[PDB]
């Protein structure tokens, strides 16, 4: 036979031995719940991790286009500016060094023209070289008259 | 009244208290010694149980786990030196005033009272929480509902009594064989022969100790479903 | 008739071990071959071979214990 | 005579207890094996695979008890 | 002897279930094996199936009814 | 001897019924299988089959009618 | 001890038929099989398949006239 | 145990009859098998497969002769 | 026992050869089965099939020696 | 009687011998099948078989026990 | 009784033939199916055939033994 | 009874030699189509071939014993 | 009892013994969970130090961001001080040009000037020899060339 | 046809008319001083008369084309030879006199058992002599029923192999006599029992399977006596046939077996 | 007894119905075996014939081929000596035909050289006449009369 | 009934039984048999030598007639080279001839030199004609020549 007093004790005995067993084990469990399943929130925040690098380094290329961009922009306007510089330079004393000489060099040339045709010394010098060229071989017999010898050179 | 059985059953009561407080005294992250080994334990019949069910894997688990933890170690304690030969008189080393030598430490599961309790307690828990979530479809015996279905609905009831039966005489007979084969082989050749039992004897014990949450999580799985 | 217990309780324990033994060691073959061809599938498959042992081992066992109430 | 109730007893359990254990073992391999082949058939090879150790159960049940009636 | 109707039930009890306990299995094996290797031939397979448990069973019952009567 | 009847009612219906208890569970078991295998030849397998199983339930048949003898 | 000729008969028809059985069942079971994979090699196939169960069924035959000589 | 005689002759027939039984069940059944797959070769292992047979057939012969050497000595 | 004899010459006969029936039966069939699946390898197959057949031929005549020596 | 252990014991051994024999012969062709299909399996369903072989041997070892129980 | 010695040889021979005939069966038609599927492997193969069958040998031998103690 | 020791120290060996002559068998055939399926394998098979023939040997071994036991 | 006694002593040393070559197994199992531990709570640890580091990073990047603007707005600068070197010589350049093929051709002018009076005074000269002095032989007689060409016939 | 089955005519004197079982191992017909001439020697008499003279029959005036018994002499003959030629392609010749008359002797044997009058003739329920004291022993019994005809062709069998395995791989027979080192000397001791049971095996497995077949018949002949033992005259056919076959077809076979 | 007439009862009915079972099968077989042993036996019976009559036909054709050259040799000589005849006759009327032509080149050689030796003599004639006309003039030939004639008009 | 004399004398009645049928079928119908198939063989290597003996009556007879047509050719050739030769020497004999014309025709014209003799016939009686009495008038008035009518040239 089967003593009932001996089963109920060892029913007694094991659900007393399994609620102890159980309140020392829910530490246990939730201890390895937060160190093991906790980690997809670690996963999320790997996620996070590689947006946040991303992200400014975005902005850092969008920057280190604005900057070329940006000095682009600055050596176009100086290129602009020494354009109107030199341009402005080659203008006013360009015309200068250019056409007034072009005038000034006849200017003079009209000057000492006027000196060579007041040389009548010359006018004088030829003229009678010509005596003995082709005609009139004796050096001279019609006295060299100057009623119209001396006459010349009208320009 | 008591036995020589409670006396077992109650330091390994201790045994199991013991082990779980020192486990339980320093909780932290990268265990390493007997909490780690506890934790390990612990884990894989966590995934043994949801591999069957993952619904109530989380709910029954420290029953199962209770079960385990106490038939293994009623089962390793029959294979400790000192079993079955320490008398407490009330041939036999108490051949005078003989009083049969009574075995001070007799194996928890190695009796007929204890290993019934778990029997029932796993019946009124297949039989609650079947009709937890069931109504009368529990145990319905579906009386002619595929052509006569109430015949195979009979036949099947008769099994699921004498399932914890079944569970509590095989838990006893294998540990009291082993005791009996133990203690033969002892009488046979005194050393160096039950070396290939004693390892067995052990295997058993443990095999037997998974096998019994094994197969109440199992009759639980086809009971709710 | 004398001594027809010590009988009753060997042909007891060991009829209903002639069964129980081509069971326990088919469902084992069967588990590993099952495993052998598709081994993701063996945590499905574990968990119905030792409930089948359990339903086959347990007929044993309905002797032994027979047997021990015979013997004893 | 003064015996022959043990024997019964013993034959009962032990004949009633080798033809479902064998069953129960054949039952189980071949569901193991079709799990092993498709896993998503198991909810329908599960359902027969029990419903047959139901009825061999029955009938090593049927054995134990008639057993346990002559034991009475 | 005076108790030899006592062994006429459990042998009557016990033969009679080695065969269909181990038919019922195979029958379930089958069936079973056949549904994994190709599911939407299970349902004509079952009825066959059921057919075959049916059968096996009634000289199961065959025996049973004997004990219904030397036991009864 | 008072009671050899009984003893052999029970040994021809229990005997007699093992091999037409695993002979018809073969039989169910390749019919079954060899409709898994192919769907269109079921009239042509089972046709066969229940011609094996009255072949099989013939002897179980006359097994129960020598029982029948025996007793009524 | 009168009544040995009863447990005679059914001794011999019980295991005459416990054979049989079990043999015209594989036999059948292995026909319709090899006729379930291919159809075409029938009568070729049911020739050899009646030669062996009229075979088995003649030692199951044996059995029965052996035992019904034990009634005469 | 005046009608012994008759339990030896229905065990010599019945015990002896059970292997052979399932033998040639399992002959016929491999045979009618390998033909099914390989059909060409039918004609040549059919002689295998008569001999098998009666060879199992012959042990459940010897189950009979004795039998019948039983009841009549 | 006034012919116990009779009793052991039979199950000298009886048992021995219900395991031999078995083996001769599982060794041919193999033979067949593979002699159908490699038609080219028969003359060397069936050199150890006949073997096998020689020593389980000789398991059974030593029941039949046995039975005959009772019998002289 | 004055002999009646001596047959007990040897009874008891045979049969919890007779069915754990072929389920560890079971076993072991299963797994070494299983090994050679796939051997980089082998730690994993040798695991599965040793633990299967106990499980069977278990049961011989049972009746054992209860051999050295009787002819003790 | 008087010639239970007779007896005694009969079951010595007869069960020891009743293992040893299957697995002299089983082991040759294992062998058969290796050659024909692998004729290359056959000086190796068939020489674990060997130091296999005759360790199955080994136990019928033992049954011889008895069978003669016996009768001596 | 006189000669009942003789008859049990047959009972054991022959009881004995009948599972373990099976379960020889089913390795052996086991191990050797593992080994035609696969040569590579060969001593990886070999060992657990020899494992499964070691316990049932051992099994037969205890059997063998105690018949020398119930000889001697 | 003394057989007890051996008995158990055998028991325990058979245990001990499988229990070391089962427990080493188990040794290496138990290391292998720790590593996995370490592992798992190593990279937690090193995300969560990533996390607050991403508030330094982000200053960091901002800082790297300025003073590399700043740096290359430096070379923009002295780019721009080159082109101005550029243009600047590009335009004195065109002004030397500008007063070499300007005062060259003007005095190149000035000589081909000079060359064309020279003709003009050369060609006045021979007109003012056909004018005067081809009269001054037609009051001298005026007979004597044309006695020469008479005697030349 | 349709469903006229009515077995009114299997209802004729059931057990009342013929006698209970009445068989019997072996018998002496004697007729002649010394030699104790048997029931079994007259038909294996009447039968090798039959056999030589249909084998004259066959062979008178052999035509170039078969015809008649000539054509199915040469049928049989050559199916022998082909089934020969299918185990053993070099000793058919040599072994084809003696197990061809093996299967054309046990064949014809086995047929004649089947005839009427094997039990119902005898020269020597109440039938005849068996009604008188003298005892009504039956002639005409089977050849193969006799375990002295049975016996003589096993030895004859086993003669002829031994000589043909000691003519052939030489007189060493290593195999099963004697072997150094190995399981192989383990499995030599095993393969001369089992050649030594051979020639019995042989011998009890036809005088069996057509001395149950007599014995068959006579019994159900003995009840129930018409129409109801057709089934199994077909079957006694058929397995006479079978063990005329299966005889010649394992003498061959083991010869073959013993060559290599 | 009875059993002798039950016994032929159950004899004469299997062999009445092994008459209409296994007669007809084993007929049919025997038959296709006969006819076909007599259809392989007439085949080479035919293959004997056909190798004669292929034996008759080579020599036949040998005989024909033998024919045929002889023929084609006789033909080829005879028409050897007819073109030989026939060179024969074109090369005599081609040597006649040469001569013929030659003749007459000859012919018209002298009748052409006849010709020149007229033409040279008129030539001859036409110098001396010249040579005796001038040799009068220079003598006598001068006269005033062929002036006169001269200048008649 | 197991005695050894019953045994021993049927075992004898089996040999004599082997002997005579060894001695009737098995060595006559097996004959039968193998003579049958070396007939079967016989036929099919007739079939052989029947193609062969065809294709080499064919090769045969393309050969002779090959043979012949080169003998006729060789034949002809012969012929048609002598027919050149004898054609070579007829127009040798030919050109010889043609040569002898020639010569004669030269010789006609060495007689024709001979005939140049015709100064008296011809040459004096035309020269006269040639004169002045071919001159208008014909006077002649001592405008003869004695003597330069025979000298000519």
């Amino acid at each position: 036979g089967i003593n009932p007093t001996l089963f109920i004790a060892q029913l007694i005995n094991f659900l007393l031995l399994i609620f102890i067993l159980r309140a020392l084990l829910y530490r246990p469990v939730m201890n390895l719940l937060n160190e093991r399943t906790r980690r997809i929130e670690e996963s999320v925040r790997d996620a996070e991790k590689v947006r946040e690098q991303l992200a400014n380094a975005r902005r850092d290329y969008e920057a280190e286009i604005a900057r070329a961009r940006q000095e682009a922009a600055k050596i176009v306007a100086q290129a602009q500016e020494r354009a109107k510089q030199q341009e402005a330079e080659i203008i006013a004393q360009a015309r200068r060094e250019a056409e007034r000489l072009k005038e000034e060099a006849r200017a003079q040339a009209e000057q000492e023209r006027i000196r060579m045709l007041s040389e009548a010394k010359s006018q004088i010098a030829d003229l009678v070289t010509l005596t003995a060229s082709r005609v009139l071989g004796a050096e001279l017999q019609a006295r060299g008259h100057d009623a119209l010898i001396a006459e010349s050179l009208a320009a | 009244p008591i036995t020589n059985s409670f006396v077992v059953a109650i330091i390994i009561d201790i045994f199991v208290i013991a082990l779980a407080v020192a486990a339980t005294r320093n909780l932290q992250m990268v265990p390493r010694g007997l909490q780690n080994v506890m934790e390990f334990i612990l884990e894989s019949l966590y995934n043994l149980f949801r591999n069957i069910n993952a619904k109530y894997v989380a709910t029954a688990f420290p029953l199962v786990a209770t079960i385990f933890l106490f038939v293994l170690f009623g089962n390793w304690f029959g294979l400790l030196p000192g079993v079955g030969s320490i008398g407490v008189c009330h041939h036999d080393t108490c051949a005078a005033q003989g009083k049969k030598l009574v075995p001070l430490f007799r194996a928890p599961a190695a009796d007929l009272n204890f290993t019934f309790a778990i029997a029932v307690i796993s019946f009124v828990f297949i039989e609650y929480w079947g009709f937890r979530a069931l109504g009368p479809g529990y145990l319905k015996k579906f009386f002619n509902t595929n052509g006569i279905m109430s015949f195979v609905g009979i036949i099947e009831f008769i099994s699921e009594l004498v399932k914890p039966f079944a569970l509590a005489f095989r838990l006893f007979g294998n540990i009291f064989a082993g005791e009996v084969l133990l203690v033969v082989m002892a009488f046979l050749v005194p050393l160096l022969l039950p070396l290939p039992f004693y390892g067995f004897e052990v295997f058993v014990g443990f095999i037997q100790a998974l096998i019994f949450a094994l197969l109440t999580y199992a009759f639980l799985n086809i009971a709710v479903t | 008739m004398e001594g027809l217990n010590l009988v009753a309780t060997a042909l007891a324990v060991g009829l209903g071990a002639i069964g129980p033994g081509v069971g326990i060691g088919i469902i084992v073959s069967g588990a590993v071959q099952a495993i052998g061809r598709n081994p993701e599938i063996e945590n499905r498959v574990v968990t119905y071979m030792f409930i089948g042992i359990a339903f086959t081992e347990a007929l044993a066992i309905f002797g032994l214990v027979i047997a021990f109430l015979i013997g004893f």
